[PDB]
């Protein structure tokens, strides 16, 4: 059995799990114009950014030279999910403590700098740091550093898909004989380049009202809204938790499960029922179960209407409530899963479905039942949470009440 | 679950296909020369292993080249020539039990140096100009389209990912495809690595902590790991493929078994992200413990296929770490780097040097370690210097060692021991 005993979060609309479930049930999103850079001059110009966190408050003066802002979030998230459980990585056997995060885009923001530099200087400008700054495994390697972390690591890249992937890694390696671990993601490719690759998508939103350009499930759907930030956790032996004085936690991940879509052409079914379906049978539950879907949420109408219809396969249409909170914070990447992971846990523990924000109109074509406005009230014990990564990555994960 | 590998595809510096590529590590030659994809004089490290890949030639249509990075080629050319050796017969595969288990250092390094020289005008402009935005640019920004493009290639429909922990990608990627049969995620697993990191923003970065070699004047003997004049490693690309599935179904099948994976672990340095400790404690853990789930002996190691970078720090950190974990039998089985003859391909070279092992299992050659003609004292082990070794092998080990503190070591053994296992 493993548990979620500590979690951090680093959001758009909220640095910090109180901030960030405040701003949830509130429906209040983190979205706006970008201002990292001159962003009139592209098409698309609305961020979910982190406007209330200053690197130099929270990261000790030696690592801020040599991390992008991602990781710097990451260590934030993820020194903020180690004191939330109560756990001394001191106190630790130092092979008992593994570390598997998901990335994305890596310190894009940082090796841009390194690129240009190359460039318009000369090789001998580029960084000392430049080496390890930017690459994929960065987040994992740097949390491992700082926490003495010496167990089995790693880091895996599915795009939006990866953030649960790696958490259903952790999983495994907790399962192998691992105590504890920590996981999650976090994301952040608000510069120029970064910026223009995402829209390179062809998925990014284009409006320029706010509280209407990321809208899943709506008839309206045009794009998702881009956004930096994400979410770690600290997963852990049932029994060593206990053992550990923790008998506090946030919920159980009782299933997890990855499947990927047939190439483009085959014309055959997409693979996120099958992926619902494994992920309930290793948590050992059905259908019926299940009493919240926290949806991934494309915000792309061909995207959705997929989705909406692997639900309604498995669960019947408008057979179980359907959420999307990520619309008060945008789409993460690899930090995507894992924040909603950590808001479906939130709702089990707090006996209220957390709201989606922003859909007005949902088509009797997805035929879902949608909360929207207000959280619900149903008091769910058992959460299903799904995350798709562009080209066709699948991930189901669902979750126990404590 | 047991999981064994069927069928091998390597796209290597000099070696193009298992023939070829063994061909290479017998002989002792190197591939490592002046770097000709571009320019090197404006660097530190003029000198890389480059190989010699035909995109045309390994079949790519005009939309894969224009779509697919330099690495995904690689990879892709790779899964197929696997797939084809295994021999698995693509009507009776259910794609829902076949996933992919992709590694990669630095993944699409070269495709993003060649837009940002198209978006920033070479540099002049921080605010890049969106009328030069390649169709492509998201997939070089989230490399996630690499093992989505093996994939498609094999058919691949269940759980399919990239593993990207620097320079340990290459043995980690399969690792983590071991452990998804095992669990029972998947039945037949596409595992490997692939680098392609030949490109002016790697050199730098490379250059501004000395770690590759400044030896430009002999480019054919810059790689020298364990030698005492050994100043950093040599750039290398790369890639190799495996086929890894259920031993019993392979058995049944009557599937070739180049070998069985029996053992894999992978452990962190908690020390920093570039530098190593003389000591080698965490990898030779690794090292232990991947030898405790092979259930094998240290005794019985005939071979050990070394990291190797040929960086200072490196070499003589692994050999600690082999005498800390081995013991005595540390001194008395043969180590050697391939690296010295195919170069340091980053994330990719793992998976190399897994293709490497099973070869040596089936031919009973140990390949030497190239360019080792003055001994350092602090790496007073045997590393096979200059010439093969005739030897016969049974179970041998394979590590590997990665910036952000990851130390990997995996056991391969025969079919032969496999069965009396
Ligand atoms: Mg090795
Ligand atoms: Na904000």
């Amino acid at each position: 059995s493993v548990l979620i005993t500590g979690v951090g979060v680093v959001a758009p609309n909220g640095l910090g799990l109180a901030p960030y479930w405040s701003a949830v049930l509130d429906g209040r999103h983190g979205l706006g114009p970008v201002t990292r850079f001159d962003v009139s001059r592209y098409p698309a110009t609305l961020a979910g950014q982190i406007d209330d966190f200053h690197a130099p408050d929270h990261i000790p003066g030696r690592l801020l030279p040599q991390t992008d802002p991602s990781t710097r979030l990451a260590l934030t998230a993820a020194d903020w999910a180690l004191q939330d459980a109560k756990a001394d990585p001191e106190s630790l056997t130092d092979y008992d403590m593994g570390v598997v995060t998901a990335n994305a885009c890596g310190g894009f923001d940082f090796t841009h700098r390194e690129f240009r530099k190359l460039w318009s200087e000369g090789p001998k400008s580029v960084s000392v740091y430049e080496s390890f700054a930017w690459f994929y495994a960065v987040n994992t390697g740097q949390i491992s550093i700082r926490h003495g972390m010496r167990g089995p690591s790693s880091a895996l890249v599915a795009e939006q898909a990866g953030g649960l992937d790696a958490l259903g890694h952790a999983r495994r390696t907790i399962r192998r004989g691992t105590p504890l671990v920590v996981s999650g993601g976090v994301d952040s490719a608000l510069d120029p380049w970064g910026w223009v690759s995402q829209i390179a998508s062809g998925r990014i939103s284009t409006a320029t009202d706010p509280d209407r350009a990321y809208l899943p499930f709506d008839e309206r759907a045009a794009g998702y809204v881009p956004g930096e930030g994400g979410a770690i956790l600290v997963l852990e032996d049932s029994a060593a938790a206990e053992a550990r004085g923790r008998h506090d936690a946030y919920g159980e991940l009782a299933g997890c499960a990855s499947t990927f879509d047939p190439a483009p052409g085959s014309g055959r079914p997409a693979g996120l029922e099958r992926a619902i379906r494994l992920a309930l049978n290793d948590a050992g539950t059905g259908p019926e179960d299940v009493d919240v879907v926290f949806a991934d949420g494309a915000g792309v109408p061909e995207l959705d209407a997929a989705e909406a219809r692997a639900i309604g396969r498995v669960f019947g249409r408008e057979g179980v409530p359907v959420t999307v909170p990520k619309t008060t914070t945008g789409r993460l990447y690899s930090g995507g899963g894992p924040l909603d992971v950590v808001t479906a846990l939130m709702s089990l523990r707090e006996g209220v479905i957390a709201p989606t924000a922003g859909v007005t109109s949902v088509p009797r074509e997805y035929g879902i039942d949608l909360v929207l406005g207000e959280p619900r009230s149903t008091a769910p014990r058992t959460a299903l949470v799904l995350a798709r990564g562009r080209w066709g990555f699948n991930s189901a994960a669902v979750l126990r009440r404590f | 679950r047991r999981v064994v590998i069927t069928g091998v595809g390597v796209r290597a510096p000099g070696g193009n296909g298992t023939r070829q590529f063994w061909e290479l590590l017998t002989s002792g030659r190197t591939a490592t020369r002046r770097i000709s994809f571009f320019d090197p004089s404006p660097y530190r490290s003029q000198v890389a292993a480059e190989a010699d890949f035909d995109p045309v030639a390994e079949g790519f249509g005009p939309r894969e080249l224009d779509r697919m990075d330099r690495a995904s080629q690689f990879a892709v050319a790779c899964a197929r020539e696997a797939f084809a050796a295994s021999g698995l017969d693509p009507d009776t595969l259910d794609p829902a039990r076949v996933g992919v288990s992709l590694g990669s250092a630095v993944a699409a390094a070269t495709s993003l140096e060649r837009e940002y020289l198209l978006l920033s005008d070479s540099g002049r402009d921080w605010e890049v100009d969106a009328a030069w935005l390649s169709r492509h640019m998201f997939d070089y920004l989230v490399p996630s389209v690499m093992p989505a493009e093996v994939a498609w290639a094999v058919g691949a429909e269940g759980p399919v990912t990239m593993v990207s922990t620097g320079c340990t990608s290459g043995l980690d990627s399969v690792g983590n495809a071991v452990r998804a049969i095992e669990e029972g995620s998947a039945d037949v697993m596409f595992a490997g690595a692939a680098d392609t990191p030949i490109t002016p923003i790697v050199v730098a970065c490379f250059d501004a902590i000395r770690a590759t070699t400044a030896r430009n004047d002999d480019p054919e003997h810059a790689s020298r790991p364990f030698d005492g004049t050994r100043d950093g490693f040599v750039l290398a690309e790369g890639a190799a493929m495996f086929v890894l599935e259920d031993y019993d179904s392979a058995l049944a099948r009557g599937a070739r078994i180049h070998a069985e994976i029996s053992g894999y672990a992978t452990r962190c340095n908690a020390y920093h992200m570039t530098g190593l400790k003389a000591d080698g404690r965490e990898m030779a853990e690794t090292i232990r413990v991947a030898l405790d789930e092979s259930r094998t002996d240290a005794t019985d190691i005939d071979y050990i296929n070394a990291h190797g970078s040929g960086t200072r720090q490196n070499d003589r950190h692994e050999t600690a770490a082999y005498k800390r974990a081995l013991g005595e039998h540390a001194r008395r089985t043969p180590v050697s780097s391939i690296k010295s003859m195919v170069g340091h391909s980053l994330g990719a070279i793992g998976s190399l040097e897994i293709a490497a092992c099973v070869l040596a299992l089936e031919h009973g050659v140990v390949p030497p370690t190239a360019n080792l003609r003055t001994s350092d004292p602090e790496c007073d082990l045997d590393y096979v210097p200059l010439e093969a070794r005739e030897r016969k092998l049974r179970s041998v080990l394979t590590v590997g060692s990665g910036f952000g503190g990851f130390q990997s070591a995996m056991v391969l053994r025969d079919a032969e021991t496999a069965g009396a296992a």
